[PDB]
């Protein structure tokens, strides 16, 4: 959810 | 070729503030859609995210066992990424890196880079090259016996030393051990080479310490002792 | 606040031989974990996100598995290019947080040390405090018991170790034992000896020198 895996 | 290169003083008295810089070359800081971090790592042991940023927004997020003490922040015009520590202690010595990463999902052929690491000591201890001893081979035990030979480098600050032999012509059989810290301050090692014991009248064996810090190179001939 | 709980924090295995570790997660980070390599020296290098997708790059024998709060990587055929530390990954939550490490070695066969022993210079003499050194060259595996012995005595609280990567040549260590003294207790005793146990050698090896000598 975050970071890497942040989506926007 | 797109790089990070991280640059800033590692060396700090007790109580200063650490400040670092990370640039990167061959793209744009603004290119959207990567992670940007800062890490760091004390010697021998795991890693610790102190924070980071995504390209494409303006916050940037911390470590809540670092926030009160750390400030990251970024400058488009040169391309700057950074990292500042206030009231360095004895705790924040460590190996600090910066990384860009893609932000998977709406970048996947974009380059994940890490800098190369920049070594950070705090320390009251102040510059000072090594005294450098040869440690002389035993007596030839057998015709085709190994001789063991090398030389003791101490009471230096900070890390790192490099040792070489015979001008970085001998490599084979050279062995340099990790640095130890003194209850001194100061940090010591041995560089060591095996050869063949009959090469000990006929070959000529130096090394060449160098100590980049202090500008300070150091060349010992290692000899057996006349009696 | 998510704890990334590693398991060993190191391991040994033959060349071609299967190696797991694993990572437990204090709470469900579904599939939002990475895996790292760190070869000594080195800054980390991703081998895989999303739990199992690797990197370009990375060589397909290794490979991960996982979901919701326990995580393997897999290396399916162990190579010596992979004495590394291994460190997981999670990004479910800021902030970011990795498990400890596994440090990783490779089992080759049992080789004895060659040991010597240094007497200090006359120079470390002069200069007010020596070390006298004794090195273990080429040896594994990596356990080994080097006691100092002066005038015959066991010698406890003045020495230290330092020990070499794995030789990613030949798979080995070697090993240095450092004995510090101040000039005037080392010029107070006449023998110095270092003595070396291993599972190489038959019996202990005793390397010494008589001061002045
Ligand atoms: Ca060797």
């Amino acid at each position: 959810a975050v970071g890497i895996g942040a989506v926007f | 070729e797109v790089q990070l290169v991280e640059s800033g003083p590692g060396v700090m008295k007790p109580s200063e503030t650490l400040s670092l810089i990370c640039a990167v070359s061959g793209d744009t800081i603004s290119s959207p859609y990567y992670f940007w971090s800062w890490v760091r790592q004390p010697r021998g042991k795991g890693l610790e995210w102190i924070g980071g940023l995504y390209s494409n927004t303006m916050d940037v997020y911390y470590n809540p066992s670092l926030q009160s003490r750390v400030t990251i922040s970024r400058d488009t015009s040169k391309n700057h990424f950074s990292l500042k520590v206030t009231s360095v202690t004895d705790t924040d010595t460590a190996v600090y890196y910066c990384a860009r990463e893609r932000v998977v999902a709406h970048n996947y052929y974009g380059l994940d880079l890490w800098g190369q690491g920049v070594a950070v000591t705090v320390s009251s201890a102040s510059t000072k090259g090594p005294s450098v001893f040869p440690l002389a081979p035993s007596s030839r035990s057998t015709s085709e016996s190994t001789a063991a030979l090398g030389c003791l480098v101490k009471d230096y600050f900070p890390e790192p030393v490099t040792v070489s032999w015979n001008s970085g012509s001998l490599t084979s059989g050279v062995h340099t051990f990790p640095a130890v810290l003194q209850s001194s301050g100061l940090y010591s090692l041995s560089s060591v080479v095996t050869v063949p014991s009959s090469s000990l009248g006929t070959q000529t064996y130096v090394c060449n310490v160098n100590h980049k810090p202090s500008n300070t190179k150091v060349d010992k001939r290692v000899e057996i002792k006349t009696c | 606040d998510i704890q990334m709980t590693q398991s060993p924090s190191s391991l040994s295995a033959s060349v071609g031989d299967r190696v797991t570790i694993t990572c437990r997660a204090s709470q469900d980070i579904k599939n939002s974990l990475s895996w790292y390599q760190q070869k000594l020296g080195k800054a980390p290098r991703r081998l895989m996100h999303h739990s199992s997708t690797l990197e370009t790059g990375v060589p397909s024998r290794f490979s991960g598995s996982g979901y919701g709060t326990e995580f393997t990587l897999s290396i399916n055929s162990l190579q010596p290019e992979d004495i590394a530390a291994y460190y997981c990954q999670q990004y479910e939550d800021f902030p970011l947080t990795f498990g400890g490490g596994t440090q990783v070695e490779i089992k080759r066969t049992v080789a004895a040390p060659s040991v010597f022993i240094f007497p200090p210079s006359e120079d470390q003499v002069k200069s007010g405090t020596v070390s006298v050194v004794c090195l273990l060259n080429n040896f594994y595996p990596r356990e080994a018991s080097v006691k100092w012995k002066v005038d015959g005595a066991l010698k406890t609280g003045n020495s230290q170790e330092s020990v070499t990567e794995q030789d990613s040549k030949d798979n080995t260590y070697s090993l240095s034992s450092t004995l510090t003294l101040s000039s005037t207790e080392y010029q107070s005793h006449k023998v110095y000896a270092c003595e070396v146990t291993h599972q190489g050698l038959s019996s202990p090896v005793t390397k010494s020198f008589n001061r002045g000598e």
